């Protein structure tokens, strides 16, 4: 939902106030993105 | 220019808070543990971070300090002078001599002797005084004694006249342990050596035996390469 | 600082540091003499109930059309030049056009503004320098001329200009919103203390819910209040009494 | 505010002289100075202006490498030393001030100055 | 990314129509945090 994928775009273009809320976009989504791996992959472990 | 140990020292309480038995990770401006105290026994001094003076005292002959970028009638630099009553503190452009022995907004009134001192930035002063038996060995906190609020502009000092050492702090993450009684007793440089990473990375002063995960190692660039294709087909400017 | 016969040029902002004495806002927010007053991560009604270590009133002048760069990460020649808020910024933004005070029959050029810098200043910074910017690869060594310019220059303040064009004069309050003793409280009064009892408690702003009981705990000359491991409140001291 | 000139008179082509104008009453703040001459049945015509500050100096192309304008900020006075006079150089030279900061020297050249001096009389002789 | 990381603070400081914002904020934050503490907790006990 950010206005890019590449941070360094969304850095070069946007000015910090808005380069935030976009970041903050990026962040929340690859963080539930990590979570989301990790969860799996712990209960991938419990079964092997 | 002589160069003796700060093995522990240079650790005060860094804010108002009060912790008991409670391990506590701070970022501030510390003294690095286990590097060099420049020793003097009136040379002029760069104020380039927060500095650490620590005195050694006979007869209590040095007890002041002067603060400021150029030290010169020019712009108003911070005197602190004590004679055993009061530590008359001012920030006037005053006139200072050669070999030192108006506009005043601001203005307060008050070897065995160790006195420690750390002066950082406004202005905080904390200091410390023990008896002691050339630096000596062990660990002790300093208690903020002033907090000026001058925003005096300082990048250099001196001393008013024994034994003198001079440290520089630096932005260091430390893990302080806090006593039954909120007291500082022991510490770790974060980033002194591997074993105190780990002992940052644990939160913790005793690591039973092990392998750690502390931090990443990464390559910095070098240097920034930038292309684009050949300049060509100007706008025409000449017409 | 409102009151002030004479302002400052935006370039060389007075700064009027608050301390040891009552806030009363409401002459400020009660008040119908402000064209703009916002207050950034503060409502000034809760100003009444909230002590601070420091007030900082930043004083100066601009045209109109500017006082939108009295903001948090705004651009142009104001916030880049000549003040520069912090993106994290916390308190208020007065400003009121000032047409019949700071402009004259023939234009008022008291008032100047910096134009030309080598960066954008950083929060708060200060720059009074008179240095002759070198807009080319030429040294100026002090000598004005071709890519080599005087870095201020003056608002041209006439009662007929536009509103846009007009003068306004600004307050910047900024509020030391840190854990350390506070100087600078509100009106609110104060009442007496009871212990041993469930209540609603405020501490110089610092409120909860809790049993306030006599405590054994060593704090020192200074340390203010304590924290337990979650970070929450655990002590405090009382600011009538040690 | 005054500006009071002073100096000048007569002098005998080649010689060289000096006008002094001095500013009078309460200033706030001066950006610049600058000196005009007007000539009998001629307009007013820019001679030389210098910024209050730092002291740089724009002069008209007809007084380059003859005229020099200074400041005396202490004194609030500016100067205009005036060698190798011609016969062109014959008028009446007026003092003005400004409160006026332009980024640029050259607008002093053009600038409508606040204040005016009385006039001061240089003749140029044979 | 709120203004403080208390409540109380945030009460005595904003209106509701931004305090709201700041709480959303904080919840979110917290929510998410609670949702993995249940995660690990629930293999956890699987496993024991
Ligand atoms: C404090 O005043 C001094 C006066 O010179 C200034 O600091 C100088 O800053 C420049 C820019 O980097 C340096 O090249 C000089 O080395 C500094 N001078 C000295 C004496 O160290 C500046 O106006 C002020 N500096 C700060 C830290 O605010
Ligand atoms: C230390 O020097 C100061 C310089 O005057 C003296 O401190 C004064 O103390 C007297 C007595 O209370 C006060 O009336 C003055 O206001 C103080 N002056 C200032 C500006 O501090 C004092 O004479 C000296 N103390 C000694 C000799 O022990
Ligand atoms: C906290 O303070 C108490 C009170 O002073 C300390 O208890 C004293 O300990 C010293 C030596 O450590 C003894 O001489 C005293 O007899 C003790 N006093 C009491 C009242 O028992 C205690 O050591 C301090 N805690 C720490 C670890 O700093
Ligand atoms: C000891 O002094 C040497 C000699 O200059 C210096 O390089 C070094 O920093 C000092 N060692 C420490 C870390 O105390
Ligand atoms: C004190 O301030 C006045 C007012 O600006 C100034 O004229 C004077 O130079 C200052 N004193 C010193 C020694 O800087
Ligand atoms: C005009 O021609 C001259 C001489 O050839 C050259 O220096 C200049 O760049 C030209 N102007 C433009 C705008 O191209
Ligand atoms: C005011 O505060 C002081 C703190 O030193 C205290 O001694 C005094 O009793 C207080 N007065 C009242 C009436 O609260």
């Amino acid at each position: 939902g950010a206005i890019s994928s590449v941070l360094n775009d969304i850095l070069s273009r946007l000015d910090p106030p808005e380069a935030e809320v976009q970041i903050d976009r990026l962040i929340t989504g690859r963080l539930q993105s990590l979570q989301t791996y990790v969860t799996q992959q712990l209960i991938r472990a419990a079964e092997i | 220019p002589a160069y003796t140990n700060s093995f522990t020292r240079g650790v005060y309480y860094p804010d108002k808070v009060f912790r008991s038995s409670v391990l506590h990770s701070t970022q501030d401006l510390f003294l690095p543990f286990f590097s060099n105290v420049t020793w003097f026994h009136n040379p002029v001094l760069p104020f380039n971070d927060g500095v650490y003076f620590a005195s050694t005292e006979k007869s209590n002959i040095i007890r002041g300090w002067i603060f400021g970028t150029t030290l010169d009638s020019k712009t108003q630099s911070l005197l602190i002078v004590n004679n055993a009553t009061n530590v008359v503190i001012k920030v006037c452009e005053f006139q200072f001599c050669n070999d030192p022995f108006n506009n005043c907004t601001f203005e307060y009134v008050s070897f065995k002797n160790l006195r420690e001192f750390v002066f950082k930035n406004y202005f905080k002063i904390y200091s410390k005084h023990t008896p002691i038996n050339d630096l000596p060995q062990g660990f002790s906190a300093l208690e903020p004694l002033v907090d000026l609020p001058i925003g005096i502009n300082i990048t250099r000092f001196q001393t008013l006249l024994a034994a003198y050492y001079v440290g520089y702090l630096q932005p260091r993450t430390f893990l302080l342990k806090y006593n039954e009684n909120g007291t500082i007793t022991d510490a770790v440089d974060c980033a002194l050596d591997p074993l105190s990473e780990t002992k940052c990375t644990l939160k913790s002063f005793t690591v039973e035996k092990g392998i750690y995960q502390t931090s990443n190692f990464r390559v910095q660039p070098t240097e920034s390469i930038v292309r684009f294709p050949n300049i060509t087909n100007l706008c025409p400017f000449g017409e | 600082v409102f009151n002030a016969t004479r302002f400052a040029s935006v370039y060389a902002w007075n700064r009027k540091r608050i301390s040891n004495c009552v806030a009363d806002y409401s002459v400020l927010y009660n008040s119908a003499s402000f064209s703009t007053f916002k207050c950034y991560g503060v409502s000034p009604t809760k100003l009444n109930d909230l002590c601070f270590t420091n007030v900082y009133a930043d004083s100066f002048v601009i045209r109109g059309d500017e006082v939108r760069q009295i903001a948090p990460g705004q651009t142009g020649k104001i916030a880049d030049y000549n003040y520069k808020l912090p993106d994290d910024f916390t308190g208020c933004v007065i400003a009121w056009n000032s047409n019949n005070l700071d402009s004259k029959v023939g234009g008022n050029y008291n008032y100047l503004y910096r134009l030309f810098r080598k960066s954008n200043l950083k929060p708060f910074e200060r720059d009074i320098s008179t240095e002759i910017y070198q807009a080319g690869s030429t040294p100026c060594n002090g000598v004005e001329g071709f890519n080599c310019y005087f870095p201020l220059q003056s608002y041209g303040f006439q009662p007929t200009n536009g509103v846009g064009y007009q003068p306004y004069r600004v307050v910047v309050l900024s509020f030391e919103l840190l854990h350390a003793p506070a100087t600078v409280c509100g009106p609110k009064k104060s009442t007496n203390l009871v212990k041993n009892k469930c209540v609603n408690f405020n501490f110089n702003g610092l409120t909860g819910t809790g049993v306030l009981t006599e405590s054994n705990k060593k704090f020192l000359p200074f340390q203010q209040f304590g924290r337990d491991i979650a970070d929450t409140t655990d002590a405090v001291r009382d600011p009538q009494t040690l | 505010v005054q500006l009071v000139e002073s100096g000048g008179g007569l002098m005998q082509a080649g010689g060289s002289l000096r006008l002094s104008c001095a500013v009078s009453g309460r200033t706030f703040s001066t950006a610049a100075m600058g000196w005009f001459r007007q000539a009998p049945g001629k307009e007013r015509e820019f001679v030389a202006a210098i910024r209050w500050s730092g002291g740089s100096a724009y002069y008209a192309d007809s007084v380059k490498g003859r005229f020099t304008i200074s400041r005396d900020k202490a004194k609030n006075t500016v100067y205009l030393q005036m060698n190798s006079l011609k016969y062109e150089d014959t008028a009446v030279y007026y003092c003005a001030r400004t409160e006026y900061v332009s980024y640029l020297l050259s607008d002093y050249a053009t600038w409508p100055y606040d204040y005016w001096g009385q006039g001061t009389q240089v003749t140029v002789s044979s």
